[PDB]
């Protein structure tokens, strides 16, 4: 029944399904909050000894310049997807539509991905739930969750990973129709440090936007008619200064 | 066209110019002969313009994820390595001729790579059609170490003889200064040698003065249910 | 940014060095040069957009308050720094005024004073703005009368909070009320419930999310 | 077998609480447990990503 | 126990491959095979059993030789051991067009390692159940290493498997007491006869055959070739003479 | 119950049982690694245990050269030690010829973590029982030690240890760090921040070590070497004199 | 026993994979469509819902597959997701090769060999979704088919997949008309799917729509999905809200 790919149950269902949303639960919590001119993604690092760099692990990764994505679930699962998440959106979708992907399209490729690897039996599906955040100049800022299930579902905010059910409510009570990025980022944090005390400071946990258009980030200038970076990775300096005004 | 490239102390500059010619028109006045590779990577064509236009994007697509790959600055070195081996593969049936330059943290570096997969290397080096003229203005009012300044007077000249010689390369002179560890500075029409002339008559006349046999709306949008 | 900030260099230097009675007369050029950027009659001095200057202006003003050395025209100027508060008609300005008030606790300021001041913020805090600033200042209020002496005031205000955030349980924020209640109390000598509150803030810093001062607490 | 057991819980709440009465707050708590726990059996929101 | 044999790919709660221990279990019901490193040479030995004597003598050998300088005797299944000496003289022969020299020690030790690795690692094949002494003389000189079925191997100043691997390993280890210097390859010759000699009270029940062979810088020509005839014979009378 | 004689097929819990026991299968040569950073040299020193005196010494390793700036020092077994070691060689080999540069410690550890995860997804290989930690002096980011693990996870280090009494060898260097407050060593030639790795393990493990029981691989500016055994032997009487 | 592989049947000559891949649909929401004279509505039950699940910005239970062809969706939305696509591509590559928008027979026809393709052979997993396949074609005008997982079609004047199949089926055909209007069949879509799903109250953001009809315009086809604002509007005038 629950114990191979291939065999439905009685209720149906595979329950290979089943048991890699199990993994996601044993995860990290990672979350995400839409604002009315951005999305702000958060989650934390551990490793176990103190002694690891933690600004070596990769776990806030930007796909393309314009959509950043984080994880819940495998730490392996995550780095070979996010390489195939990347060779694809080149391939089907800048070679092609001549710039990098909207956020709608991307969120499906990546979707199409796990999929083939629950069709294919004795090849499980990733250990992880993503949180894929992007802006396009059509349908805008945008949030999607997309599932080891290869589905994949868009949100208004969500959290995903072990401390995902206690983050939820906070979402619900402290989610308003209209916020700025600025409010957004400081409850990230706050809602953030349910999940971990002891251990939470600006150095160990990761927070990156996905805003506004930042020429900064560019590279090149005197070409006024693109946009630059919507992605800002920002710094453990700036995660100190928030949660100190906080 | 023509293109050429100055190896300078603190940086290294492309410039080409704008026209392109396919056949013994005119294709183009105006449209961009500096194709970007990566932020840090630039490069002009030359040659059959669809052949450099098409490699430019196959490969600048290959560096931007080589870049996310390696979590790293994106290397000229690499550029040149992967574009060399594409172009090995066709055996030179593709018609692409490129200069390539670059900064990266191994430094400036100024290539030329032709359309067989011939590889140089020099301090400043050229390739298309006008490149017989540019290079002349090279040789020699270029020495060895020069500023900023020096570097975008010499370029802008090379490309400007260019145009007074060279049948194909035309119109104005785009220009891109890449310094070592500093933004590209893409400034679209630096020079112009002969401004355009007008027309002396104004064309423009009354409708009637093209005949007219029917009127029609074609569809471009769905309906209501008005 | 320039000027502002050369202002208050100047005024800093006299402080210190010469007297404050100079002083005094920067202080007010630093009030007028701050009115200007906070009602933006000149885009907040730099065109446009407000940029830099929005948030620059009502920092450098709560600088200007704690300085000082508690003075009688002091007391008068803090609960009117939320007219000023509204003028931006801003949400960013929930973090600054709760950092704020905050200031002017730790300079003691009189009975009146301390309790007036945070009455004037909560009125204002509930015109338009959030369920977060409101709380914040909810704690406060609780701690003031509770330092004036104040146990049947203290003790009543606790009760009319808690009762609805039982029902919306989140916070982080309730640890703090737990201890409050229990020192409330101890100090009208009732041991019955002064037991009670203090297994309650117990068990709310089970899950664990508290602050040092929480915990020393 | 759900509805007889928000009763115990809310009625345990209520014994913390220290009063005759047994006010609704307690009745918001034992439903926001039972309703949580039983989405644990269903692993997530399982019924969406099927 | 039971559990994850039936499957050769599949880890042990212990943290191991069971099938792949039982691999070294078979190779022990094998015949016994040394070799002993000598200071310009190597010399191996092999224990060649008689099903009967019907068999023909000095006509089925053990040992096979890889390109024309690397001696390799197995020792384990006696067609596994072929099976696996046929990929490696390809393999040799594949080195040896591609650079125009004959093959490192080293080289062929890293290459063989590849394959019997590689049906450790799938779930279609049995892994290999053989191990196989090899060496030769290069340009660095003369080197024995000894390849388990585990797929595991080191250099040796001097190696032993099979049924005899208990006497051997003793004999062996004499051999470097009373002599750390190296031992010429001549009087390794004479004294790969003992040990074998020795070994052959663990396969008692039957009569054995002795084939030496050797490969030497300096006496072969750094070729690997049979020592027969008057060489072959003064072994005999040597190990002969000290057991009785 | 089913879910370690499968590779692919998840337990209840969402634990693949049989790549834990992989992550189990790194004590099977029983020996411990430790590399830290200097401040211009990555030095690791793991254990040389040659158990039989029928071994020749010299020829027992754990320590491969990968290419001119990279080694590897594996802990864990030896048929699935050379199969790793082939890999990161062929891949060194890869990325010079088409991206036509040196290959530093991440782009290399990345890329064998990946194909850790692809040996994992699919149900037609096994994951091996190694232990990799890269060691390198990179181009532009100095100092650094990546390791790679069974399942495919990394993360980059100041220091590391790997090997049956690791815990032990885990303390002492936190307690260096914590009271040094840098995230290197401040000795200024590698043959002192050798010394160090020594210094630290003899007291961990509580033994002596010798020439033969030690080896000593060091990632110096632009090239690699890995030590003779007379070479050690001279650091090993410098932490005995002061 | 034989709740194994797909090769082997049972000894009463049942699949039991088909079966219960058959009883999969029912673990998401319903899905009705019903046949009228006049156009066809589709209307979609939402399997569950959150206070801040999104779903204002689109749709994901209804697909077009093409300008005169769409389904609904009923079952795993993962296993739906491939097969939508693959719906699509034929789609329009009969428009590539004949000049003709795909007609719904051979849309359907295709469709149920796909199904049935990955039963049959290999070791691939059967598909468990139920897509009510609601097209025009100038051959039959307006056409309800509906496909099981099981590889086969029938055509129907109403049916309904997805949770709650047997009380959803009874109360349409209770109040069914043969002409129909439709503006009829949509209040009778919101009137069923009130007394089979257990929300309390039926909100706008429980429900998707889609309609397609000739008789919005004539002379043309015209594929008109609701909007929010457009379903939210409708609740009220049937007075559930």
């Amino acid at each position: 029944y629950s114990f191979s790919l291939t065999t439905f149950s009685p209720s149906g269902k595979l329950g290979q399904i089943d048991y890699a949303l199990t993994a996601v639960k044993q995860g990290v919590t990672s979350l995400g909050i839409k604002a009315t001119n951005g999305v702000v993604i958060a989650t934390e690092k551990k490793s176990s000894s103190p002694l690891a760099m933690s600004e070596t692990l990769s776990k806030v990764s930007l796909l393309t310049p314009d959509i950043g994505a984080v994880y819940s679930g495998m730490g392996p699962d995550y780095r070979v997807l996010v390489d195939k998440s990347r060779k694809v959106a080149h391939t089907s979708y800048k070679r092609i539509y001549g710039e990098y992907p909207p956020t709608k399209l991307l969120v499906s490729e990546v979707a199409k991905i796990m999929q083939e690897a629950t069709q294919s039996g004795g090849v499980r599906p990733f250990g992880v739930s993503l949180l894929i955040a992007g802006h396009d100049e059509f349908n805008g800022f945008s949030l999607y969750q997309v599932d080891p299930s290869g589905s994949y579902f868009p949100w208004k905010a969500t959290a995903i990973g072990k401390g995902s059910v206690a983050a939820k409510t906070f979402l619900e009570k402290r989610w308003n129709d209209e916020l700025e990025l600025e409010d957004a980022i400081h409850i990230a944090l706050l809602t953030l440090k349910e999940s971990v005390e002891g251990e939470f400071n600006g150095d160990t946990i990761e927070l990156a936007i996905i805003g506004d258009e930042n020429p900064d980030l560019l590279g090149y200038t005197g070409i006024p008619t693109d946009k630059g970076p919507r992605f800002r990775k920002l710094t453990s300096q700036e995660i100190n200064d928030r949660l100190e005004a906080l | 066209t023509t293109i050429v490239g100055v190896k300078f102390n603190n940086g290294v500059v492309i410039a080409a110019d704008t026209r392109s010619t396919q056949g013994p028109i005119v294709a183009d006045k105006n449209c961009a002969k500096l194709h970007r590779i990566s932020p840090k990577i630039w490069c002009a064509g030359a040659g059959t313009a669809a052949d450099t236009e098409a490699v430019t994007q196959l490969i600048g697509s290959n560096i931007e994820l080589h870049s996310l790959y390696t979590s790293r600055e994106p290397r000229v070195v690499s550029a040149l390595q992967m574009l060399k081996q594409h172009l090995f593969k066709y055996q030179g049936h593709i018609g692409a001729y490129l200069i390539v330059a670059g900064v990266d943290p191994t430094g400036s570096h100024l290539f030329s790579i032709h359309a067989h997969g011939s590889t140089d290397v020099g301090y400043y080096l050229s390739l298309g059609s006008g490149s017989l003229a540019a290079m002349a203005v090279l040789e020699s009012h270029w020495k060895q170490d020069l500023t900023k300044e020096e570097a975008i007077k010499l370029a802008s000249d090379a490309i400007q003889a260019g145009i007074w010689n060279d049948l194909g390369s035309g119109s104005n002179v785009d220009v891109c200064v890449m310094e070592i560890g500093k933004d590209a500075e893409y400034l679209r029409n630096y020079l112009t040698p002969n401004v355009r002339e007008e027309k002396q008559k104004s064309y423009k006349f009354p409708r009637g003065t093209t005949a007219v046999l029917k009127e029609s709306i074609v569809n471009i949008c769905d309906i209501q249910e008005e | 940014m320039s000027l502002p900030g050369s202002k208050l260099e100047e005024a800093r230097r006299l402080v210190n060095e010469k007297q404050y009675n100079e002083a005094e007369q920067v202080y007010l050029s630093l009030l007028d040069k701050d009115s200007s950027q906070s009602s933006a009659a000149a885009g907040a001095s730099v065109d446009d957009k407000r940029r830099n200057e929005q948030e620059t202006s009502i920092l450098e003003l709560g600088q200007l308050y704690v300085t000082m050395g508690a003075k009688d025209k002091l007391r008068e100027f803090i609960p009117h720094s939320t007219e000023y508060m509204m003028q931006f008609a801003k949400s960013k300005t929930v973090k600054v005024l709760k950092t704020l008030i905050e200031k002017f606790e730790q300079v003691p300021d009189s009975l009146d004073d301390q309790i007036f001041v945070c009455e004037k913020s909560i009125e204002f805090a509930k015109r338009e703005k959030r369920v977060f600033l409101k709380h914040s200042l909810s704690i406060k209020l609780a701690t003031l009368h509770y330092q004036k002496k104040q146990y049947k005031d203290s003790l009543a205000l606790i009760n009319d909070l808690l009762r609805e955030f039982k029902k919306l349980d989140d916070k982080p924020s309730l640890v703090d009320v737990h201890l409050l209640e229990s020192k409330v109390y101890h100090k009208l000598r009732n041991l019955a419930k002064s037991k009670a509150s203090l297994t309650a803030a117990r068990t709310a810093a089970n899950s664990i999310y508290c602050p040092t001062q929480t915990v020393a607490e | 077998a759900d509805v007889k057991g928000v009763c115990t819980e809310a009625g345990m709440y209520a014994l913390r609480e220290r009063r005759i009465h047994v006010t609704q707050e307690d009745f918001e708590l034992a439903v926001g447990k039972v309703m949580n726990k039983n989405q644990e059996t269903a692993i997530s929101v399982a019924k969406l990503f099927k | 126990g039971t559990g994850y044999d039936l499957s050769n790919s599949v880890f042990s709660p212990d943290g191991r491959n069971f099938q792949v221990e039982y691999a070294v279990k078979a190779v022990e019901n094998g015949t016994t095979s040394i070799g002993i490193k000598c200071n310009d040479g190597v010399v191996f030995a092999v224990e060649k059993l008689i099903t009967s004597k019907l068999l023909v003598p000095q006509k089925n050998v053990k040992i096979q030789v890889v390109d024309r300088h690397i001696g390799c005797v197995y020792s384990g299944l006696i067609p596994d051991g072929r099976h696996l000496v046929n990929r490696g003289r390809e393999e040799a022969a594949s080195f040896k067009k591609l650079y125009k020299t004959p093959i490192p020690i080293p080289a062929f030790a890293d290459r063989l390692g590849q394959y019997v690795q590689a049906h450790t690692l799938y779930n279609s094949v049995r892994p290999f159940g053989v191990s196989t002494i090899f060496g030769g003389v290069d340009k660095n000189g003369a080197h024995l290493y000894m390849l388990e079925p585990s797929g595991s191997y080191w250099g040796y100043k001097g190696a032993a498997t099979g049924k005899g691997r208990q006497s051997a390993k003793a004999e062996l280890e004499k051999l470097v007491d009373h002599h750390p210097e190296g031992l010429s390859a001549r009087e390794a010759v004479k004294q790969a006869a003992k040990i074998i000699y020795l070994a052959h009270e663990d396969n008692k029940e039957k009569d054995f055959e002795l084939e030496i062979s050797w490969c030497s810088l300096s006496e072969t020509n750094g070729l690997h070739k049979f020592v027969k005839g008057d060489l072959l014979q003064e072994a005999i009378d040597f190990a002969q003479k000290e057991i009785n | 119950a089913g879910y370690d004689r499968h590779i692919t097929i998840f337990s209840p819990e969402g634990r693949l049982y049989q790549v834990e026991y992989a992550f189990k299968a790194t004590n099977q040569t029983n020996i411990n690694s430790l590399a830290v950073r200097g401040k211009d040299c990555t030095v690791v020193i793991s254990q040389k245990k040659v158990p039989d005196k029928l071994l020749d010494p010299t020829t027992v390793s754990y320590i491969f050269c990968i290419s001119r700036t990279i080694g590897m020092v594996v802990n864990g077994p030896i048929p699935d030690a050379r199969n790793a070691a082939l890999r990161a060689k062929a891949e060194a080999a890869e990325f010079r010829y088409k991206y036509g540069y040196d290959m530093p410690c991440d782009v290399l550890a990345k890329r064998m973590a990946n194909l850790s995860q692809i040996y994992t997804q699919r149900a037609y290989m096994r994951p091996l029982g190694v232990i990799l930690t890269f060691v390198s002096v990179d181009e532009e980011l100095g100092p650094s030690i990546y390791k790679t693990d069974p399942a495919g996870y990394y993360v980059g280090y100041k220091a590391t240890a790997t090997g049956p009494k690791q815990q032990e060898i885990t303390t002492n260097l936190e307690n260096h760090f914590k009271k040094s407050k840098i995230d290197h060593i401040n000795e200024e030639s590698w043959e002192k921040v050798v010394e160090f790795a020594i210094t630290h393990m003899i007291d961990a493990l509580g033994t002596e070590f010798s020439k033969n029981d030690l080896e000593v691989g060091v990632a110096t500016k632009d090239k690699f070497f890995t030590l003779s055994a007379e070479n050690i032997e001279e650091r090993l009487v410098a932490i005995a004199e002061q | 026993r034989y709740d194994s592989r797909t090769t082997i049947f049972s000894p009463e000559g049942r699949l039991y994979q088909v079966e219960y891949a058959l009883e999969s649909i029912s673990h998401a929401g319903t899905a009705i469509g019903i046949m009228a004279s006049d156009g066809i509505v589709l209307a979609a039950e939402r399997k569950v819902t959150s206070t801040l699940l999104e779903q204002d910005t689109s749709t994901e239970k209804l697909y077009k597959l093409n300008d005169k062809i769409a389904v609904a969706v009923a079952g795993l939305t993962a296993d739906a997701e491939i097969l939508i696509n693959t719906a699509r591509i034929h789609a329009q590559n009969y428009l590539k090769t004949y000049n003709e928008d795909i007609p719904v027979e051979i849309l359907v026809r295709r469709l149920s060999d796909i199904k049935q393709g990955y039963t049959q052979h290999g070791g691939l997993r059967p598909f468990g979704v139920s897509f009510i396949y609601a097209g025009y074609d100038d051959r039959y005008g307006y056409q309800l088919y509906t496909s099981n997982p099981s590889g086969n079609y029938t055509g129907w004047k109403a049916i309904s997949v997805g949770a709650n199949t047997s009380a959803a089926q009874t109360l349409l055909q209770m109040d069914y008309k043969d002409d129909m209007k439709v503006d009829d069949a949509i209040e009778l879509a919101l009137k069923t799917l009130s007394k089979t799903t257990d929300s309390s109250a039926l909100t706008y953001d429980r429900l998707e729509f889609a309609t397609i009809r000739k008789g919005a315009n004539d002379g043309e086809v015209y594929q008109k999905i609701f909007k929010p604002q457009e379903i939210k509007d409708i609740l009220v005038k049937t007075g559930i809200t």
